[PDB]
């Protein structure tokens, strides 16, 4: 009714927004009850990059992880997937928007990482950019470990190894069930006849430099058999030498 | 005592930057270039000019 | 290939503005009697969600809320 | 009367750590105490401010909260688990927490019996 | 749930996934 | 006019040699030569790769 004209006006504001102080009606959006209708009136597909960055900042600042979850699932990730496919790179404002979305890790993991790696259509450039965005942000140990376990459980793609390796690069202490799952994953590549990219080999490598102190003898020989069956002229001797130069417990 | 050693290592770094780059001297951004290089002139060729 | 000199140049950016750190701000919220009674110096908001916990910033004339932006005189 | 109070306390802290019922520090420990969603209060005896101890005692007396006193705060940070560990489990992050507030309990048969026995002996 | 197990030397935290 | 002497020899950057293990000399070198060209032969359809063939 009468609020529709105001929200149409701020919709027209957001279509040409570059900077400045936002209208105060936008800053009280997560306090509303029927917020999805208001968001559909504001037309998020027509927002600019800085306006969407400030929208992500507003929704991340106002708690309520489920609303941020549905906002990241419905609005932010389709815009990122559209923007990478067009300009072959991510904008500065949207990069800062995903950083401000990693200001809340719980809504980000279930909202941006897991749907992208579960869709199966994630390209290389999206995977590299997003994994660098995780790499930039300091992350909780339990959250990163659960993301590790979930990525290790799902089906393999060329993108998934990039996230797996870049989460290994954080070098935190890992829960042992997660180590069991990733060992089961790499042993799931024991009998695969598909040719593997260099990213899988590098991910396994960085796993062997970092977590060689927490490898039991059985899985040590299992990864040795994995190196035997799936060799590489350069990286396989490195993993093999790092395996013979490891102390357990 | 250590000042001479620091100067000696500075001389080593100056010699390293003199061999890998022959005669490039940085233009100072505080002093105008026509003042610090007042007495310098350009030659068309070092042999024939 | 041909290498570059990588001109050094100094510029001091060590001085950047930072907000002042308030140490032990829990002291001014409550006043404790010798018997053990608690006196609330600041108003508690009757809001929808952040009630019974959030105290008010005391302006020169007015009290202000810091989670839901509540307005008074 | 089998296992001690100073191990049942870490068991209660752990069961709160899984169940997400710990108000640590100063500000979450105080405002959730006044919301009547909190249950227990633990204070470090090693303190730099005395009216801090007076305020903690006043909060405990106002809402009949049982007060537990431990010697120093760095050991309390070791008890709670506010330390960053290695792969082996070596802490490098030594941060001490002063006000430790227990909101929710884990359903225990050993630590709960001991802590209610100590509370009944105290009161 | 896998088969091979970490066996020895301590579990610091239970970890929450549910 | 012109006529520099030893311009490039004295002007080139001086790089020291690497330290590698000593080569086998004598009959061992001929053994290593023989079991490289006639023993561990690699099957190739046209044999387009030489011993020093790089890139
Ligand atoms: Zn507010």
């Amino acid at each position: 009714p009468r609020v529709l004209e105001v929200y149409r006006g701020v919709r027209e504001v957001l279509s040409k927004y570059r900077s400045g102080k936002l209208p105060k009606a936008f800053k009280i959006i997560p306090a509303l009850s029927n917020w999805e209708q208001i968001l559909y009136v504001t037309e998020p597909e027509a927002w600019t990059a800085a306006a969407m960055y400030q929208a992500t900042r507003i929704f991340a600042s106002n708690l309520k992880e489920r609303m941020a979850q549905r906002f990241y699932n419905l609005v932010l990730l389709p815009r990122v997937r559209d923007d990478v496919a067009e300009y072959k790179r991510l904008n500065f404002h949207l990069y800062m928007a995903l950083k401000k979305a990693l200001f809340k890790p719980g809504a980000w993991f279930k909202g941006i990482l897991i749907p992208l790696c579960e869709s199966g259509t994630c390209t290389l450039r999206e995977a590299i950019i997003v994994g660098s965005i995780i790499t930039k942000c300091s992350i909780p140990v339990l959250h990163s470990s659960a993301a590790m376990l979930k990525i290790a459980e799902m089906e393999y793609s060329g993108a998934n190894s990039i996230f797996l390796r870049l989460l290994l690069d954080k070098k935190y202490a890992l829960p042992y069930r997660v180590l069991d799952a990733l060992v089961f994953h790499f042993l799931g590549f024991r009998t695969e006849k598909r040719e593997l990219p260099v990213l899988w080999h590098q991910c396994l490598l960085t796993l062997v430099q970092r977590y060689k102190a927490d490898l039991a003898t059985d899985q040590k020989e299992a990864l040795l058999e994995l190196l035997r069956l799936q060799p590489h002229p350069q990286l396989s001797p490195e993993i093999r030498r790092e395996l013979q130069s490891a102390v357990p417990r | 005592d250590e000042e001479a050693e620091a100067k000696m290592l500075e001389k080593y770094k100056q010699e390293r930057l003199e061999e890998m780059f022959p005669d490039e001297v940085d233009t100072p951004r505080d002093v105008a270039a026509r003042i610090r290089f007042q007495k310098y002139r350009g030659l068309k060729s070092f042999r024939t000019s | 290939a041909k290498k570059r000199k990588k001109k050094s140049y100094t510029t001091p950016k060590k001085n950047k503005h930072k907000r002042k750190k308030v140490k032990l701000a829990v002291l001014k919220y409550y006043k404790v009697d010798e018997n053990g009674k608690i006196s609330r110096l600041r108003r508690e908001c009757p809001s929808d969600e952040c009630g019974a916990g959030v105290f008010m910033a005391s302006h020169f004339d007015r009290h202000y809320c810091g989670k839901c932006c509540l307005t008074y005189c | 009367g089998v296992m001690d109070v100073n191990t049942a306390l870490q068991e209660v802290l752990k069961t709160a750590l899984i169940h997400d019922g710990l108000a640590r520090g100063i500000r979450e420990a105080a405002k959730a105490l006044d919301k009547r969603q909190a249950h227990l209060c633990v204070l470090a005896s090693n303190c730099d401010e005395p009216m801090y101890v007076k305020l903690v005692e006043a909060l405990c007396a106002e809402h009949q909260i049982n007060l537990i006193k431990v010697d120093d705060n760095k050991k309390l940070g070791e008890w709670v688990g506010l330390c960053k560990i290695d792969r082996e489990g070596k802490p490098r992050k030594v941060v001490g927490c002063s006000c430790v507030v227990v909101k929710d309990y884990g359903k225990e048969s050993q630590a709960k019996d001991v802590i209610e026995e100590y509370f009944k002996c105290k009161k | 749930s896998s088969v091979m197990r970490r066996n020895e030397q301590l579990t610091l935290h239970d970890e929450r996934f549910e | 006019s012109l006529a520099r002497a030893g311009k490039v020899r004295g002007q080139t950057p001086k790089v020291a040699k690497q330290e590698k293990k000593k080569k086998k000399t004598g009959r061992a070198k001929r053994r290593m030569q023989y079991n490289r060209r006639f023993v561990n032969v690699v099957p190739t359809f046209g044999k387009k790769k030489g011993p020093n063939a790089n890139s």
